[PDB]
């Protein structure tokens, strides 16, 4: 499976993942730290 | 005290505001029954909304005429009344991350210019390689200070220009 | 076969199509193009045209006051300008049904009549005109003036009258005239008027050709100013308890320093304006004393820009070689005037509403919105064109050899960083004031308005309190009691300024908050992209990568092809085009701001703006669509309004522009098969193939069908957001 | 009649939630606008079970077209002379896409 | 080599006539006339839209523009391999062979045909526009 | 493809006399409305331009159960005419009457 | 048309914020916003973006982040593509907020 792997490193797969990633880590980070509008913790 | 801004503990405004909102979800709430999936959901979203006022007015947040929450963005007056947090802290803190960001992406487009076929390595991305400089991208910042020192962050007259230069 | 019209091109004259008849509309006045141009001839027909110029204009204002004479109830605004409105001239529309003869009869008028948001009257009512035989004479008198100049214009076409090329190269004796008599003795003169005739007639004494050597200006005639006694020019000024245009409270200085503002005008003091000119007057005789004229005194602007190079060779040759390169190029000149021209009327626009000079100006408010839009979308056309001018300049008259190393070579040198450096602060200023405008909406559609980003403008009200407002605390410079500046003032204009500045019923210098920083970085983003698509039409003019030859082709081309990956709006001229589309919708900006801003205050409800203009739904919802309510019911089935001619304006620009949106999306060459067959259809139409053209029709070219949309586009905006400010302004108040 | 239909609930994670309305039978949820509710009311439904069910046969027959696909392009593609039989493709297309296709839903 | 006279006896090929033919600018200015010897009976299409069939043996056709007979030559050329010439035709009855001027077709060279507007300098290698300022027509570097 | 200089002809004539007769009414109203003139519009009280064909079709299908279509009960739709449906107090469908704005908005 | 349809219907659209029915202001604000940027596209031509890209690639070759994949505008093909897809998008968007809010409050 070198070629599948060869796929997902694909511009649009990366691209697809890492901001999948990166909206999932704001949303939680959202969900347990609410309404961040300072930095005051 | 800053630009005629009371703070948000002191301001009537806000508390308006804080309970406005609060009567807006309790008379939602009242359509519902005791512990219902909506009256859930509602109970959370006041505990939400009085935790997210409390925690404004906590954070020295200064309010306006409408009881609205206004940021400090000048350093020297953030830094003199405590407003460091609102636009000054995060500033660097989002500069390190988008610092991060570029210089990960440039080390990767410097270390993919030596293969065979650069513009392959582009729209099929090195993954190993992508996440090594994306962990080794943390100290961005002393990099690109020893980078600039050495002369070898920028390029010379070697760019290409137009005819009248 | 070869036509007549084109007189200056024999390429357009034999050209069989219609592109001949638009083409020679539109290279009217680019007399350098025109077929056997000398630089002379170019020369003197700019002259001329300048002098024909002149001439419209004194006669434009000529009939603006005839009209207010003839049809204007000026003779009864000067008893009760508050509530009277001006009259700008009568309507004769026989299309009008009685209805609109009905609506239309406003302001004490007999029939219909268009109401004035023009200032006009506030102007001549200030220096010193209060019946209608002032304005009629003045009217005849500026009509005489126009036939002067045109007379004029023809006259110095005329061969023993046309001017060498020397003489409109000679900029040091143009300069000292033009500073020292043009600026400078015509405002001594007009502190003359000031003096003479606007002051006593504010003070209620009439002062008129017929009486003013028989009237002294002050009760100690010249005596002050021989003897250096200038200050008893400014001992007994006007009271607070004055009323314009009587002696109640008259005083009798002539010239102050007063400060701010007549309180019964809320308007500048007139003796501060004749102090104003004449200092100003001053200082211009005395500039245009400084370069060298037959007297062998002054000196040579050759001299001062080659002496201008800075050691350590940072601007390289300095200034070496552009005198020439300025003096040679009329564009040069063109764009340096424009620029200045458009600054300067910025400069107006933000000054005459902060501080009217006007007597009853600030309480028209019609007047003040249409005055402030009108100067500042002028501003923004004449800037654009400063900077289509500056590369029709790089591109006719740059000589890269005659300005070796010089600043202006040393632009083209790093013109990349130039227009990549505008191009982040471009993009910077819009991703962020986008996005917390964006996050203000989400916010207050989450019914969460707590979570906006609302960031004190603290530097603008740092500034503000420099200035004297007390209203944030900061107490630097003239709120603080006890700085020198704040000293050292207190026996002159800062009483006066810090009443004023202080007072939040006024425009000088509104309190501001989170929306006015929004909403200024909103100004700064259309201010930086339009110059950067100026700038880069301006710098890559000459040629770039996809077209390094492209100042082979001209200032305006269409394209250069679908080759090279395509080279579509390639040409500066395209890139102004591009940059009028940002420029109206900065000045769009500018004065929505300005608008709701004035709205808000107007009404007594600032906390509709300060709440409201930090997400965009506010100003959908409370400027665009609140405000429209007055405008759009001009006419209903219900009847109509005096607004009817402001909602038919409104709809009228909404198409106007909508049709630009034609020419500027659909291009040229769909037109010209539909066109072909319109062509065939007509050649073969029975008792209509007896009627053939003469000129062959052709679909516009690329470069007129760009024009053409953006004067639609153009039109339309403008026509729109006039219609939309005088309703809602002429609505309400 | 009283009762928004509603097939569609937000998360409460950056305060919309407020999108979840009071659409009516002690739900919240987005009021939607595509009639499902009044076409499966017409089918005779009245269950969520039956539509879960249908759901399920749903992702079991697109199981079945991807299939499809890949077994009439990679493992028994039709020839150029199987499409050009417009003929029996119109014949079958009439009477039974659409002829036993609105038989049975009729039945 | 010489320059042929157009034979005006040429028949034309078969087409059942379209609306895409000749204007009022074939009776007012010029016109245009390709002809061309076919092997056999072919259907070609035709500029102004169309199907024509060609005749055995030498066609005829007219047209309104230059660009709708070298279209035709060129489809001709490419997807038949024949060897069409046209001629430009005005209503005073000139007729002026255009196109292979040389006999040759341009794309080939003849040797003895003069090169014309050729500028012996590189196209960077231009003048700016301030040096041919006020040349009485509006100019270009390039001349 | 012979005559597309015909088909094209006559398609831009039609859709400049349609773009004329349908929006420079709207624009003559507009003027006459703003002029104080609404006795010169084209409107139901001024001057009517009725759609008279297509209220004949609905007459016309509004009575079919009567005499062209005697086996079924009633109209197909209550657009053509008749009486209102109300479900739940609002009106699920009634009579649509068309008259000069249909018109206007039909061409 | 302005005034009693766009402008009174709008009332709801614009009025959303803080109901169920805010989603439909927000679209309503980014579809204007989507269909004003794809004039961006319509209005403009490729040879002023491959000059503004060639600008910013110097930018980025002084930096040493000249990507290997060069940066070209969009094809004038693509532009037009671009432009009227945003442009469809932005207005059907658009109606679709202002539809759906207005009718979900009053209907
Ligand atoms: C550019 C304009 C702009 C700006 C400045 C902001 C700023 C903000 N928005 Mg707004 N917003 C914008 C545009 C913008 N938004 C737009 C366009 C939209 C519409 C799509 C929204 C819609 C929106 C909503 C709906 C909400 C916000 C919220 C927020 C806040 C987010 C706080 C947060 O998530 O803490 C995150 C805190 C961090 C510290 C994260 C930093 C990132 C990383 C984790 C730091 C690195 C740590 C470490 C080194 C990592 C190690 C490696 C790792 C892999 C382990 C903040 C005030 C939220 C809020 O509460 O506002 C008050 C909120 O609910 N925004
Ligand atoms: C962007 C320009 C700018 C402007 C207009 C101001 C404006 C001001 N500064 Mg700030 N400041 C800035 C940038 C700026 N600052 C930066 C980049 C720094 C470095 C972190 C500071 C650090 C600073 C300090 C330390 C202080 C100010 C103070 C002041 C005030 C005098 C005034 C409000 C003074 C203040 O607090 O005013 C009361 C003060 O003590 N400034
Ligand atoms: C004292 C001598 C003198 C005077 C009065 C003038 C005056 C003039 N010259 Mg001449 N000129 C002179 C000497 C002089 N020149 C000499 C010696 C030379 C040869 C060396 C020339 C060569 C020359 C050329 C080649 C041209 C002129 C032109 C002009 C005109 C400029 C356009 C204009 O009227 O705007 C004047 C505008 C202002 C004074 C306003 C600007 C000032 C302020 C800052 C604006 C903002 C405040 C504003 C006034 C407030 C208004 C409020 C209210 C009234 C609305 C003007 C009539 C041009 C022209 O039009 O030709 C006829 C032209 O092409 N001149
Ligand atoms: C170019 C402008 C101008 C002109 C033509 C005049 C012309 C005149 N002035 Mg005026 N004056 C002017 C500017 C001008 N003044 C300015 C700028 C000031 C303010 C310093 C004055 C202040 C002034 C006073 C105070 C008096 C005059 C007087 C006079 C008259 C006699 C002069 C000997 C004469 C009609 C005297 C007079 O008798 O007026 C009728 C007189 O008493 N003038
Ligand atoms: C002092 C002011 C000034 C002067 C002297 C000039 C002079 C010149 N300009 Mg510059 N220009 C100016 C201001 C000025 N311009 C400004 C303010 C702009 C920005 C808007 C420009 C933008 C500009 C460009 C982009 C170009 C010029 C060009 C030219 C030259 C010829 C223009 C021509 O043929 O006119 C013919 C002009 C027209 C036929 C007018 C067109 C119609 C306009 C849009 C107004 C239509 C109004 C409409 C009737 C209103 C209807 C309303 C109604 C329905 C109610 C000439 C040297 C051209 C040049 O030099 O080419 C190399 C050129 O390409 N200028
Ligand atoms: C609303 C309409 C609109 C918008 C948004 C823009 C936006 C822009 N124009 Mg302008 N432009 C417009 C209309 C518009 N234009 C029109 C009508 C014309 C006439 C043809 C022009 C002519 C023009 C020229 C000639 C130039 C610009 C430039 C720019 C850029 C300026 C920098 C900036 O503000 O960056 C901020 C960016 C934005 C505001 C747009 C991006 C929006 C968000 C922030 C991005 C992300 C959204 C989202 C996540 C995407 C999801 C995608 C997918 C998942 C569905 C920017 C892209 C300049 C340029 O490109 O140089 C920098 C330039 O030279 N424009
Ligand atoms: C794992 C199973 C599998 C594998 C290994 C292959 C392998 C191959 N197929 Mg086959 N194929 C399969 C399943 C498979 N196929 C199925 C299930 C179908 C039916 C649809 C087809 C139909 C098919 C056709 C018709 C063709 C191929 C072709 C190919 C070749 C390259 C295809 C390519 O570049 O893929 C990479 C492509 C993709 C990953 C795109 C997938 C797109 C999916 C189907 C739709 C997803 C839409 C999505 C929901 C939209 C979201 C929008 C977003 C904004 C939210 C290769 C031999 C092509 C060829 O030339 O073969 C020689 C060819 O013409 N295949
Ligand atoms: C409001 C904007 C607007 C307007 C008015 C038009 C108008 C027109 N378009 Mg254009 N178009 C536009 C926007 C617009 N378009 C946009 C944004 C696009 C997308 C790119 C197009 C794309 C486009 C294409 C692709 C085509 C058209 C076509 C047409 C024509 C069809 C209608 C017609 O002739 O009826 C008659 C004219 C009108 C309805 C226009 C309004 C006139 C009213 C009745 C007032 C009459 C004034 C009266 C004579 C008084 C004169 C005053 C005097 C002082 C001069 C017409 C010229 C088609 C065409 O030309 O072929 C027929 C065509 O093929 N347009
Ligand atoms: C392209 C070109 C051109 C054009 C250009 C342009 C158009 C430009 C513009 C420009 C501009 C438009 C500019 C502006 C500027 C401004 C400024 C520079 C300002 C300054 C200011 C100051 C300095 C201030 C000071 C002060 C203050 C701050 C306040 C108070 C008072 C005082 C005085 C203290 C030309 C022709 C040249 C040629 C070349 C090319
Ligand atoms: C909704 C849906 C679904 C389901 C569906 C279904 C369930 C369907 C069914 C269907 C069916 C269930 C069908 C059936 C059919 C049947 C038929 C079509 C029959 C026919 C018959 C006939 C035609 C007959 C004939 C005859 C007669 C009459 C008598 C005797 C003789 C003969 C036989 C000839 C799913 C899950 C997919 C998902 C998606 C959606
Ligand atoms: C704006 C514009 C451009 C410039 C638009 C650019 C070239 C396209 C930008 C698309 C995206 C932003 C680039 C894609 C880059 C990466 C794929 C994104 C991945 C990383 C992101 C997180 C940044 C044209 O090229 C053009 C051409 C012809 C007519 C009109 C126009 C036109 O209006």
């Amino acid at each position: 499976m070198k070629d599948f792997t060869t796929y997902l490193s694909t511009a649009p797969v990366i691209a697809t993942i890492w901001f999948t990633f990166t909206a999932g880590l704001l949303i939680e980070i959202n969900r347990y730290f609410p309404d961040p509008l300072v930095f005051s913790f | 005290d800053i630009a005629g801004l009371t703070p948000c503990s002191e301001s009537k405004a806000y508390a308006k505001l804080e309970k406005k909102e609060l009567k807006t979800l309790e008379k939602r709430l009242k359509q519902y029954e005791a512990d219902s999936a909506p009256a859930v959901a509602l109970k959370a979203t006041m505990e939400r909304t009085k935790a997210r006022f409390a925690n404004y007015a906590k954070a020295g947040l200064l309010c306006g005429n409408d009881g609205l929450p206004h940021l400090i963005a000048d350093p020297g007056l953030a830094l003199k009344y405590g407003h460091a947090g609102e636009v000054f802290i995060p500033t660097f803190g989002f500069l390190y991350v988008a610092g991060y960001i570029g210089y990960v992406g440039r080390q990767y487009l410097i270390a993919v210019k030596g293969e065979a076929k650069p513009t392959d390595k582009e729209i099929i991305i090195d993954v190993p390689l992508a996440t090594k400089l994306a962990w080794q991208g943390a100290g961005w910042p002393l990099a690109a200070v020893q980078e600039l020192q050495r002369g070898t962050l920028l390029e010379k007259e070697e760019n290409i220009t137009v005819s009248p230069r | 076969a070869t036509k007549l019209f084109p007189k200056f091109s024999q390429g357009l004259a034999q050209d069989p199509t219609t592109r001949r008849i638009w083409y020679g509309l539109a290279m009217a006045h680019d007399f350098e193009s025109h077929d056997g141009m000398t630089e002379e001839n170019l020369y003197q027909k700019i002259f001329a045209s300048h002098f024909g110029q002149l001439s419209i204009i004194f006669l434009w204002t000529s009939g603006n006051l005839f009209h207010v004479a003839w049809q204007g109830n000026f003779e009864q605004w000067v008893t009760d300008p508050v509530h009277i409105r001006p009259i700008a001239h009568a309507i004769w529309d026989p299309h009008f049904g009685q209805p609109a003869v009905e609506a239309f009869t406003r302001g004490g008028a007999s029939g219909p009549v268009n109401i004035s948001t023009s200032g006009v009257y506030q102007w001549w009512y200030t220096i010193g005109m209060r019946t209608n035989q002032d304005l009629y004479v003045g009217s005849v008198f500026l009509a005489l003036v126009s036939a002067i100049f045109l007379f004029a214009g023809w006259l110095h076409l005329q061969p023993n009258f046309q001017p060498s090329l020397s003489w409109f190269k000679d900029a040091e004796s143009r300069l000292n005239h033009h500073l020292s008599g043009l600026f400078g003795v015509s405002s001594l003169a007009w502190t003359g008027h000031l003096v003479h005739v606007a002051i006593p007639e504010s003070r209620g004494q009439h002062v008129g050709w017929d009486n003013f050597l028989s009237v002294l200006p002050h009760p100690q005639g010249l005596t002050p100013f021989f003897t250096g006694n200038w200050a008893a020019y400014a001992q007994s000024p006007d009271t607070a308890s004055h009323v314009f245009g009587t002696a109640q409270g008259s005083g009798q200085a002539i010239l102050t320093f007063l400060g701010g503002f007549h309180p019964q005008t809320q308007s500048l003091w007139l003796t501060d304006m004749a102090h104003h000119h004449l200092a100003i007057a001053v200082i211009f005789i005395v500039a245009g004393h400084m370069y060298r004229t037959n007297f062998g005194i002054g000196h040579r602007m050759q001299a001062i820009l080659e002496a201008h190079t800075p050691p350590s060779g940072s601007l390289g040759a300095g200034h070496k070689g552009l005198f020439d390169t300025v003096n040679n190029s009329l564009h040069f000149q063109l764009g340096l005037a424009l620029a200045s021209v458009g600054t300067i009327t910025s400069l107006v626009a933000q000054h005459m509403y902060s501080l009217p000079p006007y007597a009853f100006q600030a309480i028209d408010f019609t007047t003040q919105a249409a005055l402030y839009t009108h100067h500042q979308y002028i501003a923004g056309f004449i800037m654009c064109g400063a900077f289509a001018h500056g590369a029709i300049f790089f591109i006719r008259d740059y000589d890269p050899e005659q300005n070796k190393g010089n600043v202006l070579a040393r632009m083209l040198d790093h013109k990349e960083a130039l227009i990549s450096h505008l191009s982040w602060v471009s993009l910077f200023l819009g991703f962020h004031t986008l996005g917390l405008y964006v996050h203000n909406d989400v916010m207050q559609a989450f019914g969460t308005p707590e979570k906006q980003i609302l960031i004190e403008p603290v530097f603008a009200q740092w500034i503000q309190a420099a200035h004297g407002k007390a209203l944030y605390g900061f107490d630097f410079l003239l709120s603080s009691k006890t700085s020198a500046a704040f000293a050292n003032g207190q026996s002159l204009w800062l009483p006066g300024w810090l009443d004023a500045i202080n007072n939040n019923q006024n425009s000088l210098f509104l309190t501001i908050g989170p929306g006015d920083f929004l909403v200024h970085h909103a100004i700064a983003l259309g201010l930086h992209t339009t110059t950067l698509i100026l700038v880069k039409g301006a710098l890559d003019a000459r040629g770039s990568k996809l077209m390094p030859d492209k100042k082979d082709f001209g200032y305006s081309f269409p394209c250069d092809g679908p080759g090279r990956g395509g080279t579509c709006d390639i040409s500066a001229y395209d890139a102004f085009y591009l940059a009028v589309f940002w420029m109206l919708n900065t000045i769009g900006w500018v004065t929505f701001y300005w608008h709701w801003k004035h709205l808000t205050l107007w009404q007594g409800n600032v906390a509709q703006f300060d709440e409201s203009s930090t997400y965009l739904m506010g100003w959908l919802r409370d400027y665009l669509w609140l405000n429209s309510s007055q405008l759009i019911n001009g006419y209903n089935p219900f009847g109509m309004n005096s607004l009817s001619v402001w909602a038919w304006t409104f709809l009228f620009g909404h198409l106007i522009y909508a049709t630009g949106f034609m020419f500027l999306i659909s291009w040229r060459g769909y037109w010209q098969e539909l066109i072909e067959t319109l062509v065939w259809a007509h050649e073969k139409t029975p008792l209509a193939n007896l009627v053939y053209w003469k000129d062959k029709p052709v679909a516009l070219s690329i470069v007129q069908a760009r024009l053409v949309g953006l004067a639609h586009f153009s039109v339309g905006y403008i026509f729109t957001y006039a219609a939309f400010l005088i309703a809602s302004t002429s609505g309400r108040f | 009649t009283h009762i928004k239909p509603s097939a569609q609930v937000v998360w409460p994670i950056v305060g919309q939630e407020i999108l979840n309305g009071d659409v009516g039978g002690g739900f919240q949820g987005i009021q939607i606008t595509s009639g499902f509710f009044q076409l499966w009311r017409a089918s005779g439904i009245t269950s969520e079970l039956q539509l879960y069910t249908t759901a399920i046969g749903g992702l079991v027959m697109a199981a079945a077209m991807f299939f499809a696909g890949w077994f009439h392009y990679h493992k028994a593609a039709p020839k150029l002379e199987w499409f050009q039989n417009v003929e029996s493709m119109l014949n079958h297309h009439l009477g039974g896409l659409l002829g036993l296709g609105s038989l049975a839903w009729a039945g | 080599w010489t320059v042929p006279t157009l034979n005006p006896d040429t028949p034309s090929p078969i087409f059942g006539g379209s609306t895409g033919g000749l204007l009022r600018k074939a009776q007012t200015e010029e016109f245009y006339v390709i002809t061309w010897e076919a092997k056999k009976e072919q259907i070609f299409e035709m500029p102004t839209g169309g199907a024509a069939i060609m005749r055995q043996g030498p066609n005829l056709l007219k047209f309104g523009k230059k660009e709708q007979c070298l279209a035709l030559t060129t489809q001709l050329r490419n997807k038949f391999k024949l060897t069409p010439c046209f001629y430009r035709v005005f209503p005073d009855g000139k007729v002026q062979y255009l196109h292979p001027a040389d006999g040759v077709y341009p794309e080939k060279v003849n040797a003895g045909r003069v090169g014309a507007n050729q500028n012996m300098r590189r196209i960077g290698q231009n003048v700016n526009p301030i040096k041919v300022k006020f040349s009485g027509r509006m100019m270009s570097p390039a001349e | 493809i012979r005559h597309r200089d015909a088909i094209i002809s006559h398609l831009n004539w039609v859709c400049i006399f349609l773009g004329f007769h349908s929006f420079g009414l709207y624009i003559h109203n507009d003027t006459m409305s703003a002029l104080g003139r609404p006795q010169d519009m084209f409107s139901d009280t001024a001057i009517q331009l009725q759609p008279v064909f297509a209220q004949w079709i609905q007459n016309t299908h509004f009575l079919a159960p009567q005499l062209t279509a005697p086996n079924a009960l009633a109209a197909t739709s209550l657009t053509w005419g008749g009486d209102l449906v109300a479900v739940g107090g609002k009106v699920a469908m009634m009579p649509i009457s068309l008259g000069t704005s249909d018109f206007m908005v039909h061409h | 048309w302005l005034r009693d349809f766009l402008w009174a219907q709008s009332s709801q659209v614009i009025q959303s914020y803080g109901s169920a029915l805010s989603a439909y202001g927000l679209i309503f604000l980014g579809a204007h916003f989507v269909w004003a940027f794809s004039l961006m596209f319509l209005f403009s031509g490729r040879g002023y973006w491959q000059e503004l890209i060639e600008s910013i690639v110097w930018a980025h070759n002084k930096l040493k982040v000249a990507p290997a994949i060069q940066p070209r505008a969009l094809s004038i093909t693509q532009g037009r593509a671009v432009g009227v897809a945003h442009y469809l998008l932005g207005g059907i968007a658009t109606t679709w907020s202002f539809f759906l809010a207005r009718i979900i409050s009053v209907g």
